[PDB]
């Protein structure tokens, strides 16, 4: 009954950095488990 | 690069028509990483053995292959150009019919909206700049002269670049004194693209320009050679 | 080809039950001009008309794409979208060019550009 | 023509000059049935439904009768053939009846047309009336429509939307109108089971 | 050559193919869409044929299975031949399944081509028998 | 593994001296807010998160490796030892973090000052320095040029350190990044060259039967590299003796490896010992071990 | 003999989801389990003495059984087995007076077929089968001590 | 579910001076046993601590949540320490005795 | 705090979206947002030493925005400065709105 | 010996319609059987046309309030009717093939994950096409 | 139970009429392309922002058809001409994607 | 309603529900599902900000009132451009006007 | 009866959606450029769009692929 949407479903987000594509990239990520 | 390796070897052997009549049809496999392993493969088959065994059968196959291969390339890589270059050397004057199809191509695609066709059409200029001597139809390559001097107002650097590059191989191929436009008109064009600051505009101008300082002087006056000298101090940072 | 307009119904029927020497007049293009120019509206339709010569029953299949594609009743033509008849110009000259290659025995992946206009355009 | 009505509508922004754009024409009047259906086609296009449409609709209704005989024979003619629409365009063509209905530039006679039965109603046409009497709910109020709805001089008119001789079909209806939001509609009909 | 390395040459291959950009016609596993079996590899011994149609059912229905086993003890060899209903299921159990790991093992899913039955010579067993002529399957 | 219990005196081992433990209390067992006015404080003011002077930004991440720049005290106060030690953490935090400037300032000062602070003293903060897991592969390449510079400098002062930097290297060996695998191999080639053959025998002894397979994959490969540098007839009778061991497979299948990672590496210089390598490969063919037979496939396909 | 192709699952599948570091777990949560909405207390008195007032609000479902390890109440007496009982939050779809249908969080006991069982209000409850749990209940873990008795905050 | 660098032991910044050995086993203990505590008595360490979870998972947690907690007007600057090196020789010969007292008893080898 | 600095960095650097060939100062303001974007932690830890310890700031420009119907003050603040006061903005609004600081009839709201 | 053979060629067809994939099978005889079935039929369909009518009267659309008494009317109607077993529980997650998973799953998504990561860059690239839209079109 | 009537406001219409000022006195600066850009953009602010409120305000439908007049003057000034053959809509109207200026219009009705 | 129907139902949301849903709404629909959306989560107070920059950008912005990325679009001109081309003749009856047959380009569906 | 000895999913009972939805528009920003007027930005997608821009090669006989052999035939057969 309200004409924007109710604002409990805004607060809930579906589905962190978002500087992630930024940094550089560490050595231990490309490592596998060997 | 082993499946290549390979292949050539077996050619060695068996003879180059044997290999390459069984791969030729895969220059029109709509798979790109595909067409450039075939095209590596005929590439140096015909670079070892040359085109003696080359039927007139299958080269209107490999003629029309490596026209589809080098229309429909995306990766940006130099393989599809040596490639080209390799079989059409290697054909030599059996290439001449085939001129008129290649001319209007490259000619073609010369305008259209991707910076990246632009610029690979003038890299198949310069390639095929000698096969046009040798076949001794320099009134096309005459005429190419004169087209890609239009193009010189290019504001993207690298299609300028290979702009620059494919009229450094015309002016080798045909000669200063015969060439269209005359050095009277390509000279002074020249001196404002040497502003560019983009180094393959540059180093493709500064050849041009240097060959032409000596080979051409008489085609500019005296202070056009001390502006154009000035110029030059800019080059060195 | 126009022994294909024969083979479709709106000009078929209209012949067949005619009972009257007359002239009528038709718009082989519905609305192609609108999006197309006109050279591209004679190839599609050059290409539509040789596909119905050469197979009637495998192009009146192609030409309906799905279960929903329908005609304007004053057209003669399918209503598709851009792409659908990109996809359709593809499929009608696979048509064509796998009817040559079965009758004369030859193996399509060969042939070269040139040959593939000559022979979808009717060439000898 | 339906381009020339077409660039019309979308030439001219309030209704009143559309109408005037349109009758400065002068088309003949065997053109007018095509012309009153343009002008539902233009309305069934957009995203929401948009007052233009109804009242550019009812003035036409206004102005002559034979526009009015018209969009009677479109409401008939269209709720026919209610499932080859999409849902956004069902939506709109239902509001834009309803606006003609309630600004009574349109006869209840034309609701004859409906008749509800599980054999008889598609899906589609089952939706179709749902926002329509939601609408018409909602411009009215339930004790106007229901004033408007049960009336003597329109009785024989809602007897297949009101189905009395089977009770299965009743049922139906009472059903119907009530998972709508409308069921205070039906309580003559449930008398009507109880007995 | 480890087997380790042999996963992780089938998951190259795919990551290759996205960043070349290939269409789904010209994927690598369009040569293999004319067969319906997946060989699997590296299994650990304890899982039975009920746990491989439990898990690898997720794409699609299996309709026969071939676990390997050994002659004399009737132990397992750790690889199985598995057929799909679906031909698609095959790309999707290659994609999705390669070198996932149960008990701690991973394993290798890749497509099989011309999967040439076993010979039905041998009495040994009734219930292979069953396999072999029937196979497991959803009965109306 | 981490979940497994820890010795109260083993754990000893796992802290600086610095710390003395508590007794646990005899009371610990194991197992809205409304408005309010504030107070002034200035206490939140004076903690400070970076070190104090003209030195680089300090992650968050890297406190643990460079927390005693955060107190502040006089020089004087402290040992000569301690003082010594907080210069050389000061030189590789502008190493690590600096701006160029910095960083070759540093550099030099380092490489010059080297044998004055003494091999030790460097090694025991730049090694823990590498282990870390948050590197990124440009510090790691600015710390190993820290160690290279320092091997030419302590020459012969850095035979206890031999083990400790091979551990931190030999990774790089297989790295997956070309320059980092040359550079892992030429501080390699010149950590051999700054010990010797025996004292890099001797170390890297213990790590050819090793219960892993990484340590041994990269003692074979390093074994390569050790050869380069000193020369195939120094260690050839050593690796006749590790082929020919027959108490574990584990140790012949290594010997065999490093023959094989010898003809890679050597090339064209394996020829003038060929028939000395191939009589320490031949008993290998034959083994009951199914890896060592094809160890020694691949090692005469090297060779 | 050949173990010759069975076509039945083995616990090997079930031990690599819901197997805890002590031992295999039999019960898994269903998908209807949340987190309580009210504070629930659970009352142990060994007779006339008054045991610690346990609070069961925190998560969605409890694990009862001997293994002070593995359970989250551990019950000691040996009466009890390793895995004994599960009280588990779920919500469950309630209708009301006016019709209207909608979702409420209950608590509900489910007794994985332990071999001494458990009494609801002295009444022993059959395995595998959820229980709702009344507003007052007793809980009787075999024949061990300590009756337990649940509570929520709001009831008074 | 857990990153490999994830430890038992946590080192603690912004610890006021001459805190209770109560207190800081009181804040400490609440996300599980603990197996040691230790405090830094030279100056230069002086305000720092760390501590030792019995459990992997409730050092995991106590990092989760307990940074940036306020005691005595500070937050509480927690991490994870990374025991990458030792500090002594392991004493080969205790464990080679209680080696050969486990084989003893369960009769392995 | 990354999010409410990557919030605020996208602000300040839609301000500068469109522009070719812009002031020094302009320029040096890039500069920091992208010096920003590359190591957050050093921004953070700089825009956290503002707020404990500065009170003495720059001078600030002004000119004025010809409307033709009236004038508007434009201030110009120092770089380093906005994006220490853009962070603070972010985060004061964001605990604001969580604390319910502002009752309903305090205009423009975000939900119309 | 002849029955033998014959026995053998017999396991060899049913093998070999198994690996073809008997999905693949049953949707090629409904391809041919649609295409026989507009080979029939005149080129252009009007939406007068039958079937096309009964296929838009039939279709069920969303918001139908008599809905649930069509459905509970199927659901009476079929009770007693003998079918294959099919997957019933949670609902797994999507294939880029919507291939329904079999009887025999657990449910347990076991996945690399290459398929969540597929629909995620298939996203991205329209995220991507509409900025290079406005950064194109701008200067003009 | 009641009506509600919209009307653009004094001040607003002010506005727009001062950013069409504002537009028109910066014409020797900006080429034919920008100008109709900017107009574009004043046009959408008005109308998207006030929708109905437009329709019912005469002051403001006087105020569009003469700024759409004065761009279009303005163009036809930087050119050298107000012949108004020589400028046929066409020219103003069509798309950019076909090379015209592409203006939004809103003056083309009737009052 | 739906989320409530996927609840009960026990599937996941599909495109297909939410395919006539998508750009209605205010704000609009989808952007619940925008990349950024767990960062603007945490943007509160932004209309007032967006009032508040004409002190500190020199130019009047006319889109003051709102923001794409938390209302979505709230108009859509797409059909304009089309309905434009149609009422000034179609494509061919416009490049009459122009110098194309001196392009010598064979078809005006490639110009660009 | 509830059936134990099943391998634990890890699923909620509250609302998922698929993955298709999500990350369809990218950004951070208002889509006006800080109220900058001279660009072109009156739409948002492009007129005629991507919709042959590919050279035509005669296909793989997809005959095998739709009705698993030449269609003539299969008629034939049927």
């Amino acid at each position: 009954p309200g004409y924007h949407a109710p604002v409990a479903l805004l607060n809930d987000i579906p589905q962190y950095d978002p500087f992630a594509e930024h940094r550089p990239p560490k050595i231990a990520d490309r490592e596998d488990e060997y | 690069r082993q499946l290549v390796d390979t292949t050539v070897e077996l050619a060695n052997k068996v003879g180059a028509a044997e290999i390459i009549s069984r791969i030729v049809d895969d220059l029109k496999d709509e798979a790109e990483q595909y067409r450039k392993m075939v095209m590596e493969t005929i590439e140096k088959i015909m670079g070892n053995l040359g085109a003696a065994d080359i039927d007139h059968k299958l080269e209107e196959q490999l003629i029309d292959g490596i026209l589809y291969a080098f229309q429909e390339q995306t990766t940006e890589d130099s393989v599809m150009l040596n490639g080209f270059g390799t079989v059409v050397n290697a054909l030599g004057k059996r290439v001449k019919p085939y001129l008129p199809q290649i001319c209007g191509t490259v000619l073609w695609r010369l305008n259209n909206k991707s910076a990246k066709v632009r610029q690979q059409a003038a890299d198949l200029i310069s390639r095929t700049a000698v096969v046009m001597k040798t076949c001794q139809e320099e009134k096309l390559m005459g005429h190419l002269g004169v087209v890609l001097y239009e193009y010189l107002g290019e504001e993207y650097p690298e299609v300028l670049g290979s702009i620059l590059g494919a009229l450094k191989a015309i002016v080798n191929v045909i000669g200063m004194h015969k060439m269209t436009p005359p050095i009277k008109d390509l000279l002074p064009r020249l001196t404002p693209i040497l502003k560019n600051r983009h180094e393959k505009v540059q180093e493709n101008c500064i050849d041009l320009v240097g060959r032409i300082a000596d080979r051409g002087a008489e085609y500019v006056s005296a202070r056009e050679w001390m502006r154009i000298c000035f110029e030059l101090l800019e080059l060195l940072k | 080809p126009f022994q294909a307009c024969l083979k479709v119904e709106k000009f078929g029927d209209l012949i067949l039950k005619a009972t009257e020497p007359q002239m009528v007049l038709f718009n082989l293009y519905d609305d192609w001009l609108k999006t197309i120019s006109s050279y591209t509206a004679f190839s599609r339709l050059i290409l539509i008309l040789r596909a119905l010569h050469v197979n009637n029953d495998r192009a009146k299949v192609i030409l309906k794409p799905d279960k929903t594609t329908i005609t304007e009743p004053h057209h003669i033509w399918p209503t598709l979208t851009d792409e659908e008849w990109i996809k359709v110009e593809v499929q009608l000259k696979d048509l064509i060019l796998a009817d040559y290659g079965k009758k004369n025995n030859v193996n399509v992946a060969s042939l070269t550009q040139s040959e593939i206009r000559d022979i979808i355009l009717g060439m000898e | 023509f339906r381009r020339t009505i077409y660039l019309a509508i979308q030439s001219s922004l309030d209704f009143e000059e559309c109408a005037h754009k349109l009758l400065k024409m002068e088309f003949p009047e065997s053109q007018t049935k095509e012309l009153c259906n343009m002008i539902l086609d233009c309305c069934a296009q957009q995203r929401t439904y948009e007052k233009f449409f109804g009242l550019l609709a009812g003035r036409f209704c206004m102005l002559k009768k034979e526009y009015m005989e018209s969009f009677e024979g479109i409401f008939k003619e269209q709720y026919d053939t209610i499932h080859r629409l999409e849902t956004n365009k069902l939506r709109n063509v239902a509001k834009m009846f309803a606006h003609l209905l309630y600004t009574d530039s349109l006869p209840w006679s034309v609701l004859e047309c409906i008749k509800l039965s599980e054999e008889t109603t598609t899906s589609s046409s089952r939706i179709f009336v749902k926002i329509f009497f939601q609408e018409l709910c909602e411009y009215m109020g339930l004790p106007k429509l229901n004033a408007r709805l049960k009336d003597e001089t329109l009785q024989p008119f809602f007897e297949g939307l009101l189905p009395r001789d089977n009770p299965r079909n009743t049922r139906f209806a009472i059903n119907f109108f009530t998972s709508i939001g409308l069921g205070g509609l039906t309580d003559e009909l449930r008398e009507h089971l109880k007995n | 050559m480890n087997p380790l390395t042999k996963v992780k040459l089938i998951n190259e291959l795919n990551e290759r193919e996205v960043q070349l950009g290939v269409a789904d016609k010209v994927s690598w596993h369009s040569e293999y869409k004319d067969s319906a079996w997946i060989f699997l590899g590296g299994l650990p011994y304890e899982l039975t044929e009920g746990d491989i149609i439990c898990v690898f059912s997720q794409y699609g229905e299996i309709v026969n299975i071939n676990l390997v086993r050994d002659k004399k003890t009737g132990k397992s060899k750790g690889f199985c031949f598995l057929c799909y209903e679906d031909q698609r299921s095959t790309i999707l159990a290659v994609d999705n399944f390669n070198g996932i790991k149960i008990k701690g093992r991973t394993i290798r899913v890749d497509h099989v081509s011309n999967y040439r039955a076993p010979k039905d010579s041998e009495e040994i067993d009734d219930v292979t028998r069953q396999l072999q002529e029937k196979g497991c399957g959803a009965r109306t | 593994e981490r979940n497994r219990p820890l010795s109260d005196e083993e754990l000893d081992a796992m802290f600086p001296e610095g710390y003395k433990v508590l007794p646990p209390p005899a009371g610990y067992v194991p197992i809205m807010t409304g408005f309010h006015m504030q107070t002034e404080d200035r206490t939140m003011k004076s903690v400070n998160d970076q070190p104090s002077g003209n030195l680089p930004f300090l992650k968050p991440d890297d406190i643990q490796y460079f927390d005693k720049l955060l107190v502040d005290v006089d020089e004087s106060t402290l040992s000569p030892e301690e003082q010594k030690e907080r210069k050389i953490m000061k030189l590789l935090l502008k190493i690590k973090n600096g701006t160029p400037p910095m960083r070759k300032a540093a550099l030099r000062q380092i490489t010059d000052k080297a044998r004055e602070f003494g091999a030790g003293p460097l090694f025991n903060q730049i090694l823990p320095l590498l282990m870390s897991p948050t590197l990124e592969d440009q510090e790691r390449h600015l710390l190993v040029k820290v160690i290279d510079r320092i091997l030419y400098k302590l020459d012969d002062l850095v035979r206890p350190y031999v083990h400790k930097i091979l551990v931190v290297i030999e990774p790089l060996l297989i790295d997956e990044d070309y320059y980092a695998r040359v550079e892992g191999r030429e501080i390699i080639s010149n950590l051999a060259k700054a010990a010797g053959l025996a004292t890099m025998i001797s170390t890297m002894r213990p790590d050819i039967d090793n219960m892993d397979e990484y340590v041994r994959n990269t003692t074979a490969r390093a074994f390569a590299v050790v050869a380069s540098a000193l020369g195939i007839p120094s260690l050839l009778p050593f690796l006749k003796a590790v082929c020919k061991s027959k108490k574990s497979w584990q140790a012949r299948h290594t010997g065999i490896k490093i023959v094989q990672q010898i003809a890679i590496l050597m090339g064209c210089a394996i020829l003038p010992h060929l028939r000395s390598l191939v009589e320490i490969i031949e008993h290998g063919l034959v083994d009951e071990q199914q890896k060592v037979r094809t160890i020694s496939a691949l090692a005469i396909a090297a060779l | 003999a050949k173990e010759k192709p069975s076509f039945e699952l083995s616990g090997a599948l079930l031990e690599d989801t819901n197997t805890f570091r002590g031992v295999v777990i039999k019960y898994s949560e269903p998908p209807e389990a949340r987190i309580p909405k009210k504070r629930w207390r659970l009352y142990p008195f060994k007779n006339d003495e008054v045991l610690p007032v346990m609070y069961i609000h925190r998560q969605s479902a409890y694990l009862l059984g001997r293994h002070r390890r593995i359970a989250d109440i551990p019950i000691d007496h040996p009466s009890c087995s390793k895995q004994h009982a599960v009280f588990q939050y779920r919500l469950v779809e309630y209708t009301r007076a006016d019709g209207t249908v909608g979702r409420r969080v209950k608590p509900y006991i489910i007794d994985l077929g332990s071999g001494n069982g458990t009494f609801l209000n002295n009444k022993r409850i059959e395995p595998q089968r959820y229980y709702e749990l009344k507003e007052k209940d007793v809980l009787k873990f075999g024949f061990s001590s300590r009756e337990y008795v649940l509570l929520h905050e709001s009831s008074d | 579910r857990l990153p490999p660098e994830v430890n038992r032991i946590l080192y603690i910044r912004n610890l006021p001076y001459k805190i209770t050995a109560e207190e800081m086993y009181d804040i400490f203990g609440k996300y599980g046993p603990i197996r040691q505590i230790r405090v830094g008595n030279t100056p230069e360490t002086r305000g720092t601590a760390y501590v030792v979870y019995e459990d992997i998972f409730d050092a995991k947690n106590a990092c989760d949540h307990l940074s940036g907690f306020n005691v005595c007007n500070r937050y509480l600057v927690v991490l994870y320490y990374n025991a990458n090196r030792a500090f002594q020789k392991m004493d080969t010969k205790k464990k080679e005795e209680q080696l050969k007292l486990l084989k003893e008893k369960y009769g392995i080898n | 705090d990354t999010k409410l600095l990557i919030l605020a960095l996208e602000r300040l650097k839609e301000a500068y979206s469109v522009k070719s060939r812009l002031n020094q100062s302009q320029r040096e303001e890039l500069g920091l947002i992208e010096q920003a974007y590359d190591n957050p932690h050093e921004a953070l830890s700089r825009i956290k030493r503002h707020l404990l310890t500065q009170r003495a700031f720059k001078e600030v420009g002004i000119e004025f925005m010809d409307l033709y119907s009236h004038l508007v003050p434009v201030y110009d603040v120092e770089p380093l400065e906005k994006i220490t006061d853009a962070y603070l903005d972010q985060y004061l609004w964001y605990e604001a709105d969580k604390r319910r600081l502002f009752p309903p009839w305090i205009k423009p709201a975000d939900t119309e | 010996q002849r029955r033998k053979a014959e026995k053998d060629s017999e396991r060899d067809e049913l093998y070999a319609q198994w690996g073809k994939g008997l999905a693949q099978s049953r949707q090629q005889q409904q391809n041919v059987e649609d295409a026989m079935k507009e080979m029939q039929k005149p080129l252009a369909r009007y939406i007068d046309d039958e079937d096309l009518d009964r296929m838009l009267r039939e279709q069920e659309r969303e918001g139908d309030p008599m809905a649930n008494f069509i459905k509970k009317n199927k659901a009476k109607e079929n009770k007693n009717k003998k079918v294959r077993p099919r997957y019933s529980g949670p609902a797994p997650p999507p294939n880029r093939f919507n291939i329904w998973p079999g009887y025999r799953w657990d449910g347990v998504d076991r996945s690399n994950g290459f398929e969540q990561k597929r629909f995620a860059r298939l996203a991205s690239k329209k995220a991507v096409e509409e900025l290079a839209y406005k950064w194109s079109v701008e200067d003009m | 139970t009641a009506q509600c009537f919209l009307r653009v406001d004094d001040e607003s219409m002010q506005r727009f009429h001062n950013r069409v000022r504002q537009i028109l006195m910066a014409s020797g600066s900006t080429t034919f392309t920008k100008i109709v850009n900017k107009w574009n953009t004043a046009l959408i602010g008005l109308m998207t922002y006030f929708r109905e409120a437009v329709v019912n305000t005469q002051e403001l439908l006087d105020l569009l058809v003469k700024c759409e007049n004065k761009i279009q003057t303005r163009i036809k000034i930087g050119l050298n001409s107000k012949m108004p053959s020589r400028f046929p809509p066409v020219v103003f109207y069509t798309p950019k994607e076909l090379g015209g200026l592409g203006m939004l219009s809103m003056g083309h009705v009737l009052i | 309603l739906k989320r409530q129907e996927a609840i009960a139902q026990n599937r996941r949301l599909t495109l297909e529900d939410l395919e006539d849903s998508w750009d209605r709404g205010i704000p609009r629909i989808n952007t619940l599902f925008q990349k950024d959306r767990h960062t603007l989560a945490y943007d509160k107070g932004w209309r007032v900000r967006t009032d508040f920059k004409q002190y500190q950008v020199l130019k009047q912005n006319p889109f003051w009132w709102t923001h794409q990325r938390h209302d979505g679009k709230l108009w859509n001109l797409n059909n304009y451009r089309t309905d434009m081309i149609q009422a000034l003749g179609g494509v061919e009856g416009i490049l009459e006007h122009t110098l194309f047959k001196g392009t010598y380009f064979p078809t005006w569906e490639g110009l660009f | 009866v509830i059936a134990l000895g099943v391998p634990n999913p890890r699923t909620s009972n509250e609302v998922q959606y698929d993955q298709r939805l999500f990350n369809q528009s990218k950004g951070m920003d208002s889509g006006f450029a800080g109220g900058e007027d001279e660009i072109y930005n009156v739409y948002d997608q492009a007129w005629r769009g991507g919709k042959a821009q590919s050279i035509y090669r005669p296909s793989k006989n997809l005959d095998k692929d739709m009705y698993g052999d030449d269609l003539e035939a299969r008629i034939k057969t049927n």
